[PDB]
């Protein structure tokens, strides 16, 4: 369907207008993921760029090769022969703060590379990082996904950074998009923690409740796990998971926290978890809650209108 | 409790304005939704900071000032403006108006407009537009993203922050925008005498858009833009060219290859043929020879909507207390203080 | 000509079928540079592609935007501000091994990268790395201009690393062109340590005189500055200026040398340099007979074929 | 000992010294020699190419087929150069008449008279008559692989992928330095493939004389393919159906209609009679393509075309067996033998 020199597999993902198969390079016999985008329902121009210019990052998905057959774009980018991040951990045998935070600190610095380039991710939900392979070495992660994620420009299409101008509202929304991406990533250290997701209970909790527990900035950090572990984890999470964008951390400031820095003198003791298919449900649940909107109305005959009225006489 | 906060961003509305939701945002102001406890209705609350800035104190005064003026069904009004007591705590105003259910560019986005629907929204926004023309105005920023609509088929032009007295021999230069798309070639070739013909090419590229849910001249450069322009309506002819000031457009036009003018039922082979014959006449290269808004409500296209009798007009030219231009941002916050002073509690006339 | 949103200043710059000029972006005030490319003449593709994936590498001229007028491209870069590199170092009062070795450190870092990432530079001249600014600051290096350099790639164009999987001849060109690129680093570090060209004493030098010192690998090590330059650097030197590109080290054996790894304790002894334009003069001469191919003869009449005699009468 | 070429070894004395660099492909290294026993500079291709079955084909085939072929539009192979044990043999050298440049160097550095490109064209053709007559596709002709003179001699190399012709019946996957001559149905796998794909070529090959430029560049055969159609517009249904399988067949169906694009607008200065051959050259469908025989005899050749004197070969060409599945280690006993009686002491 794009190419005679890879032989397509099975289906391993779907998104928004897109697919994603496994596929073999025949002439080298190497494996890579192809995703298939639909171009006259979404424009890949703004994905393709953000992984052409970063995806060299070796925690970021890499971007090997475009097709383009006019109707559809196919990406050709490195397979993912590990599974999700949260399908790892909570199913290995070891898993305590000290790995819990080597994966903070390989995904903080990756986010912190991308805020500093003027990217923000914006769909950074746990099963969008990803292991390379089954060695589960925090370097073998790659930040996936980045269909939502958005490049910061002059007016006259500049790349811009952060750091060394754009309109006034532009940079507060870079701000807040910078604050959700964090957000996730407080999420994901809450769940790694205590083995459940902070705001919902599983997947039969109604996007209502889940966003009121969200709205309130309310989770749990007593009993379970949380009995035992270390103090400045707490203080890390609830800095991440902070109702109000203003006191919540910076990417650079997650890697500063002395649970990251101080990853020598954490616990190395086991860590409980709710059951793995529970988890992935709630966490579903909440990114479904969080980016759910009600169906808006539809347009009513012209004759609704008055000054439409006043023409029919 | 204390001030609601939207995402990240205080709104400190209360406590007439409460129950605040998240509605929108542009790249000056975010705009929630907010519960009325005075008058019991939902309205829309744009929240803008622009003291620090020249240009975005320009941009609130412009808006202020027009839309506190202007009475017409097609354009939003002002209903009500929150900002601090005193000149030194206002750091952010707050713009209260009509809550319209979505813009055209979210409905271009969730479905597709039916043939009538598109000849009632195009004529709504010329009703309009002949109000603000016939007020010695040019909108200069008109997009879908600015036309506000009711399911009830209701729509108002907002978003009047770029908005100026017509002067053609005299404030886009160097502006962000979120969008450039809508802007007229003589814009983008620096011409420099804009008329009100710039306003009718946006429309024109706003109900091309609406026929075919997709921009007609998009791109990320003004070179890009001005390239898709030619190719589709071809290479200026000598007589266009040389009703242009400057030479270095000219010659950079000269220096194109040529390209044959594309056919307007070939790029929208299902639309009304009288649609067609109106967008022609809006996306003309030379703005002298570009129809004019009351030229355009008469077209055949409008012909079941079109009413001179019911097409309303300024009583009189717009005019600023001064041009805003060389103000200093300091002396446009006071004059910002003094147009919103008659909303404060207390304010007698 | 491109764009009414920047300023366009002076020349900066020629190359083949392109022209640099300073530019000041007008809404930002901040200056650029902007490389304008005849693509008549010269498909920038390439280049295009590889500043895209390889430029947010810090020392590598980051491409922060392109305009395409049909006819010409134009490229929009960091200003490098500080000027090349041989330049700022022979004017500047003080000059020692160890900053040379910091040079080279950052410089070979970079060039570790690129290869790593199967590029090859192909013109890593001396003149082609700049400094961003007036520091002198080795993190402030950029290597630029990739007019000539080249990705490895496989049959179906997907993007390939050195690391069978392409044609023999192209494997053995990739490592050629490798070669290259550390020899001419090896001239750079030659001319930094001795302050004068490994194989050219000035620009009334010939073209065939260069050669055959380069053909034989000759160049002194003794007098000047070589009395007192390490022995350590001695042997570096010697090792990337080697005659087949066989026992010619790679980029990651250079940064794993006793000489660079141990930069931190390197003589600050003042070294001594000829006069700047008598080396950049012998410099452009090394490259010149280097580059240069005797020009080919024209086409004859088509009646100087002997099978179309037999085809006229 | 061996002088070294941009660091590979050429192990070609005493006979062949003083070399030099003259170019390479994606197999080969060349370089210029002298050869002190006839007293000439001439071409010596170095490969090393036994460590895989599909490169040892390339070897055996290009050995071969020169050796036997006779023609004066194609390059002849003098002597060849390799260990005297198989064990010891890794590389081999070919050795040919030295050409002073090709056609693709020569399009990168000047414009071509409209005269030239018409002889140019007459003897690429008058070689592949040869070729063809000999029952064999070249299947890799491009702009690199026309060798010339100055004095306009023109002579087809490169002959590493050439194919007994069989209709009924090695591209999948093997690397080449570019794929932009190649035919649409090699591109849509339509797998009949007759001796209509050197045509193609050819007419690739004219159009980018008449320009300087690539007439269907890409990236990928996607790009290729919408190059073309873009150009000769979309397949007719008579072409369309005479394609075997579907799913080639169907995406063409997808595609959105293209018109065809007049010749005299894509070249506008160019002599009409060449526009005329180059479309019966550049036709979609391969059965309609114009043969070698019929292009010689076109107009646009008038001033060249002559029967008697553009000669046959007398047999078709066969290896000894067919070379597909045959193990790397034995196509390297192939080429020792072919290569047998290059060896000093040799008796026949
Ligand atoms: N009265 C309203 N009712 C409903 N939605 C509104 C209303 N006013 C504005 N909006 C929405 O909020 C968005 C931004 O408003 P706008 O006035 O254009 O902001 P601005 O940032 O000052 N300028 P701009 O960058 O040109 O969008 C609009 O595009 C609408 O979606
Ligand atoms: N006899 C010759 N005289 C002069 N130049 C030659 C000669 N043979 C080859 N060349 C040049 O060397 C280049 C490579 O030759 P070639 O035989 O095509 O190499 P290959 O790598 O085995 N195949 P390919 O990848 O298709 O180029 C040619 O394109 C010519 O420029
Ligand atoms: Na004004
Ligand atoms: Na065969």
């Amino acid at each position: 369907v794009f190419s005679d020199g890879y032989v397509v597999k099975e289906t391993i993902g779907v998104g928004s207008y897109s697919e994603c198969k496994r596929c073999v390079h025949k002439a080298t016999n190497m494996e890579y993921a192809v995703k298939v985008i639909d171009k006259s329902k979404r424009d890949p121009s703004e994905e393709i760029e953000i992984l052409l210019r970063y995806g060299q990052h070796p925690n970021i998905i890499t971007l090997k090769d475009v097709y383009d057959d006019g109707k559809h774009v196919y990406l050709v980018t490195e397979l993912m022969r590990g599974g999700e991040l949260l399908d790892k951990i909570l199913r290995q045998k070891f898993f305590s703060e000290r790995e819990a935070s080597f994966v903070l600190h390989t995904i903080g610095k990756t986010v912190e590379y991308l805020h500093s380039q003027g990217v923000v991710h914006r769909d950074l939900k746990p099963s969008n990082i990803l292991y390379v392979d089954e060695s589960g070495n925090p370097e073998c992660l790659r930040i996936c996904d980045f269909g939502f994620a958005k490049q910061l420009r002059a007016e006259n299409g500049l790349l811009m950074t952060p750091c060394y101008f754009v309109a006034p509202e532009v940079l507060k929304r870079q701000g807040y998009d910078e604050g959700c991406d964090i957000w996730s990533l407080g999420i994901l250290l809450y769940t790694m923690l205590a083995g459940y997701t902070p705001f919902a209970n599983g997947p039969s909790d109604t996007p209502e409740e889940i966003l009121t527990r969200i709205g309130s900035g309310k989770f749990t950090l007593s009993g379970g796990n949380w009995n035992t572990v270390s103090e400045t984890a707490k203080d890390l999470v609830s800095k991440m998971l902070h109702v109000d964008p203003h006191q919540r951390l910076t990417a650079k400031q997650v890697l500063q926290h002395p649970w990251v820095t101080q990853k020598d003198k954490l616990p190395q003791s086991q860590l409980s978890h709710q059951d793995l298919q529970l988890v992935k449900g709630a966490m579903a649940a909440t990114y479904s809650a969080l980016n759910s909107s009600k169906p808006t109305p539809q347009l009513k005959p012209i004759e609704s209108s008055i000054l439409a009225q006043r023409r029919v006489r | 409790a204390g001030p609601e906060m939207v995402r990240g961003q205080v709104f400190d509305v209360g406590p007439r304005y409460t129950n605040l939701s998240y509605i929108g945002e542009g790249a000056y102001g975010m705009v929630c939704s907010a519960y009325d406890n005075v008058n019991k209705v939902r309205v829309a609350i744009k929240k803008i900071s622009p003291f620090e800035h020249q240009t975005y104190c320009q941009r609130t005064l412009r808006e202020i000032k027009i839309l506190l003026r202007f009475r017409h069904e097609n354009i939003i009004g002002i209903n009500d403006i929150i900002r601090a007591p005193t000149i030194e705590q206002m750091k952010d105003v707050y713009i209260v108006q009509d809550l319209m259910e979505t813009d055209l560019y979210k409905l271009l986005k969730t479905q597709h407009l039916s043939n009538d629907h598109i000849c009632y929204f195009l004529y709504q926004i010329l009703r309009g537009l002949k109000y603000i023309h016939s007020a010695n105005v040019l909108h200069r920023d008109l997009k879908p993203s600015n036309l506000l609509l009711n399911t009830t088929c209701d729509l108002k032009i907002c978003d009047f922050g770029l908005a100026r007295v017509a002067d053609p021999d005299h404030g886009f230069l160097t502006e962000y925008v979120a969008t450039r798309w809508y802007r007229a070639p003589e814009i983008m070739l620096n011409s420099k005498g804009y008329t009100k013909s710039i306003d009718i090419w946006s429309v024109g590229c706003i109900l091309a858009e609406m026929l075919s849910n997709r921009p007609i001249f998009p791109g990320k450069h003004y070179l890009d833009q001005l390239n898709h322009i030619l190719g589709i309506l071809g290479s200026p002819s000598q007589e266009d060219l040389n009703c242009i000031i400057n030479l270095k457009a000219r010659n950079y036009l000269l220096s194109l290859p040529h390209k044959n003018k594309v056919p307007w039922n070939r790029l929208f082979p299902n639309a009304d043929s009288k649609a067609l014959d109106l967008l022609d006449k809006m996306l003309t290269f030379n703005p002298h020879k570009r129809i004019e808004v009351e030229q355009a409500l008469a077209h055949p296209y409008l012909e079941q909507y079109y009413d001179p009798s019911d097409e309303p007009i300024a009583e009189a030219p717009f005019k600023f207390d001064m041009e805003l231009d060389d103000l200093p941002k300091e002396k446009l916050k006071e004059l910002i203080f003094e147009e919103t002073a008659r909303f404060q509690p207390g304010y007698r006339s």
